[PDB]
């Protein structure tokens, strides 16, 4: 939109990025320190 | 912008090609 001017959209959608941290947040609750 | 999508010249050389937020109804099989 404009003249020679684009913007391209990031390869992680927010839907994957919000995924990534329930699964670093279950591990946390679930496991400690010992799933890292 | 159009972007070419290859597997390497070392696997094939067929091809894809990605027109940039182009709606796809306005390019000039796989759409
Ligand atoms: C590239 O080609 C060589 C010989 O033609 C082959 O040994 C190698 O596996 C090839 N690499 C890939 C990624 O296919
Ligand atoms: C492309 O144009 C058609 C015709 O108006 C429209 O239905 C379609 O939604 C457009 N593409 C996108 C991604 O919206």
């Amino acid at each position: 939109k404009f003249n020679g001017l684009t913007v391209l959209p990031p390869l992680l959608t927010d839907e994957m990025i919000a995924q990534y941290t329930s699964a670093l947040l279950a591990g946390t609750i679930t496991s400690g320190w010992t799933f890292g | 912008g159009v972007s070419v999508i290859t597997p390497g010249t070392n696997t094939s050389n067929q091809v894809a090609v990605l027109y940039q937020d182009v709606n796809c109804t306005e390019v000039p099989s796989n759409v």
